[PDB]
């Protein structure tokens, strides 16, 4: 190997919601590594399934490939002065609903190291902000108490305890996705029973695909 | 273009040496560079073996690639088994044009000790039936193996419509979690005297009651 | 007659 | 001039890249022939690729396009041959 | 900028070619490492040879040298890479 | 001999 | 200012 | 501007 | 092959006498291929003995080799752009007595192309035209008549008869080296009995290392 | 450095295979690739085998080179042999700074008829013995085989000193030519009755006899 272990960085931005037949462009950010002599690929990971090979280009730009299902829509590109990698996804549809990783090549398919990915949802939907609700503690010395956050689309959204100062305890459960094709998830916290009435404890919702942050007192 | 077969699952206990097969429809596999990747639960996939015996600086000795064109098929070895192995295993190679990864393998260490589930259930919020709706929250956490069987009743009679149930994800503890939900008319709740989450683990089952106000 | 050179020749000049 | 072209490993084609408002007017860009290298066996060999070399050069042109008077010295980027590189090296 | 030279079959070391008379001042050559080419098995193949790829490139000159009114435009060659050059062609 | 207006570039 | 040019180039400035 | 005085080689 | 039987044309001169410890220059003119992009060499040839790999040198000229026996006394050199090869010998020695050829390498040692070869000559000896004796007919209806030609220094000589106008019949037999450092041959011409008296015999005597051209009328 | 050894002679008759042996001393010979020349007499070497096993365009299938490490040796073979394969054959190769040449092959096509010798002794010119001079011309010819002995008599007795004899040469028809010089002082050659040039080939001697005026 020429680079130690960490030294190639990758960070991928661009991701987000787009309707069926829209338009998304993805950037790669790279680092640690002379990058205009690397071929670098794009892969992608629909939810619960495998990676799939989606676009690869050689380290000048000057030959570039695609996936079957992705040619004549996607368009990879490089600009190797700003050492960024892009993926210009025109026509989209639902199908490309996925986590698109960045990634570099030590030639043409032999990939060595990858990004952080970001996340392209393909859909009708709207983007809408979660209804969050306080799940009250009640009936050991230890209480459960919690946030319910309903209603939003798409993924992802984070949740913190009072403004992170508590984070021992906190159990955040993976959303279910309703029929509705909206999510919801629940967040709860286990404290003292003491600490009920001296303590505030406070859910701190971020939900950046509407750009809605939410902070919901739990009250016994 | 081709593709990459290796199987859905490997299971083998701590010590001992699993195998993960790969193997190739079109071109022969020997022409080409086979890697080898491992993808923890919502992380990016790691490299584990490149160019077919390759091992990045950091990836322990248990790991090994070799190739064989008698069947036209890569394998990836890990011996000296650990319960941090437990992850999803991908192939990875290309032709001249098309780079193709294979379905993965899922792998599991056998014989980590089983957890009972810890249920707790939450009625709806006051914010929540002024709203005009009304959600009953049922959390299942530090159960293994994570397979569950959730079911709702309203008081002692069995309920189907208006249940959305999550499929059981790895924690942090690499014991698994899962989630419920029932969602009733302010009205439903109101009328009847409880409701219950019952939640079965390797044939027990364990209940929560609430009841509204 | 106007030529335009790199900054890089004109730092080179001096 | 030379014949390398022909007898590398990573062999190139050479593409004339003709522009009449600059100096050189004519620049032949090498072009990689195969994407792999050829092998000890005269095959086409994957298990490595080829790549353009390419070097900075400066060239004159008639900046604006056709005008006499003005004119501006710039760096190009040119592909001058390939070469043959290894996922592995040793 | 560029590791193949690291990279390569024909691997090569960069020199420097330093002269306050011409712009560029400082270029680069491209300096073979080998007589062969790095084979399938990280070994040195003498089957092939790593031959140097020259480039035709214009260079600014003091002429004469450290002289402030005049100057002169002129075309020098320079070694840019190596490539793997085999005695049969296929 | 002729007027040479020379300028940078960036 | 005193500048030398290629033969070549001065057949393309013409 | 300046004064450039420039001739051929060969 | 890249190239046709015949394109490849390589002509070295150069050769000649030259005393012990003195210098010569050998040049080597190629034709019928890129000469930039091809090693050359240097090989040599005692009178009757095997090949001897002298020198060798890069496309480029970056690159030079020699053999043990002749390292840090001659140097190779090229100059591409006027398609030529040379081999400038110093310390020259009795050992250094040769044929020398110019090659084409397809690779460093492939040696796939040879020139015509040009006569070095180590010596203390002064070069000396021959002196040439008419070798009279006398006792078929054939009349074989020659020519001597004594004491030359060095090799070589070349025999004619009636300026080229006879060529058939003529036997110029391989020289003798006398003793005494000198070469002597003979050339002899079988003719008509009957075109003695009738035709007159003149054998051309052309030796080119001491600028003597020799015309003996060969009487009965 | 290094040596490359072959044999200094090879004999067989026409259609019949020859195989000429090329030895390495210092390295390994599968490492550098092998080139086979012929040498005709007075000619610049020809390339009959480059890189082990490669025919120029122009020569025949008859000709083919192969190499063998278990002995560091590379051959050249001839099969269905001609009289025109009659030559001298070398090997070349190399290692990374040198350039190593075998000593040669000298190759021999056995079946070619015996030819007697034709001798022609000139006695001194008139121009040589003015110059104080005198030289005896015996020139042999159009012999088969190469082999032949040279020996001058004074009358009827024997004589070394003064005799300059060539080794035999090959001519344009394949058969063979020598010469034997008597360099004299006009007084022993104006002493003597007559002189002769014997020449022995294959056991047969044919002399030639000169007398002074």
């Amino acid at each position: 190997n020429l680079y130690f272990q960490g030294e190639v960085q990758l960070l991928e931005s661009g991701g987000g919601l787009v309707q069926p037949g829209g338009s998304l462009r993805l950037s790669c950010a790279a680092s640690g590594f002379t990058f205009s002599s690397y071929a670098m690929s794009w892969v992608r990971q629909a939810p619960g399934k495998g990676l799939e090979w989606v676009s690869a280009i050689s380290g000048s730009g000057g030959s570039t490939y695609y996936a079957d299902s992705v040619k004549g829509r996607f368009t990879i590109s490089r600009d190797n002065s700003k050492n960024t990698l892009y993926l210009q996804m025109n026509s989209l549809r639902a199908e490309d609903t996925a986590v698109y990783y960045c990634a570099r090549d030590l030639i043409h398919g032999v990939t060595r190291n990858w990004g952080q990915g970001t996340l392209v949802t393909v859909s009708s939907a709207s983007t809408k902000g979660p209804s969050v609700f306080p799940l009250a503690p009640s009936s050991g010395g230890t209480a459960a108490l919690g946030c319910l956050v309903k209603d939003y689309f798409p993924q992802p959204v984070t949740v913190s305890w009072n403004s992170g100062a508590l984070t021992s305890g906190v159990h955040t459960f993976p959303a279910v996705l309703q029929s509705s094709g909206l999510y919801s998830l629940s967040s709860v916290v286990t404290v003292p029973s003491s600490s009920l009435g001296t303590q505030t404890y406070i859910c701190n919702v971020n939900h950046k695909p509407s750009n809605t942050k939410v902070d919901k007192k739990v009250e016994p | 273009n081709f593709m990459l077969t290796q199987p859905h699952s490997v299971s083998e206990s701590p010590g001992k040496t699993v195998t993960i097969s790969c193997t190739r429809s079109s071109g022969s596999l020997a022409n080409y560079y086979v890697q080898w990747y491992q993808q923890r639960p919502g992380s990016s996939p790691t490299i584990v073996i490149f160019a077919n015996n390759q091992r990045p600086s950091g990836v322990p000795d248990r790991f090994s690639g070799s190739i064989d064109s008698s069947s036209n098929s890569a394998s990836l070895t890990i011996s000296g088994l650990k319960t941090e192995d437990e992850a999803d295993y991908y192939c990875q190679t290309y032709d001249p044009y098309s780079v193709v990864f294979g379905g993965g393998t899922k792998l599991t260490v056998l014989g980590q000790p089983k957890a009972a589930p810890s249920v707790t259930l939450f009625p709806p919020s006051s914010e929540e039936l002024q709203a005009n709706k009304a959600t009953l929250v049922c959390l299942i956490s530090d159960f293994y193996p994570g397979a569950v069987t959730v079911a709702w009743k309203a008081d002692s009679s069995p309920v189907k419509a208006g249940v959305e149930t999550t499929t059981p994800s790895k924690q942090s503890n690499n014991k698994y979690a899962a989630s419920s939900y029932l969602s009733l008319t302010p009205e439903q709740w109101k009328s009847h005297r409880s409701y219950s989450c019952q939640v079965t683990h390797e044939g027990s089952t364990v209940e929560k009651t609430v009841a509204p106000t | 007659i106007h030529v335009t050179i790199p900054a890089d020749l004109w730092d080179w000049i001096n | 001039s030379s014949d390398y072209y022909d007898r590398s490993t990573s062999p190139w084609n050479l593409h004339r890249n003709e522009d009449p408002e600059r100096y050189p007017s004519v620049i032949w860009e090498a072009k990689c022939r195969h994407l792999g290298c050829i092998n000890a066996d005269g095959n086409v060999d994957y298990h490595m690729n080829s790549v353009p070399i390419q070097q900075e050069i400066l060239v004159l042109r008639r900046e604006p396009p056709h005008s006499p008077n003005s004119f501006r010295l710039e760096k190009i980027l040119v592909s001058v041959g390939c070469t043959c590189v290894t996922p592995i090296v040793h």
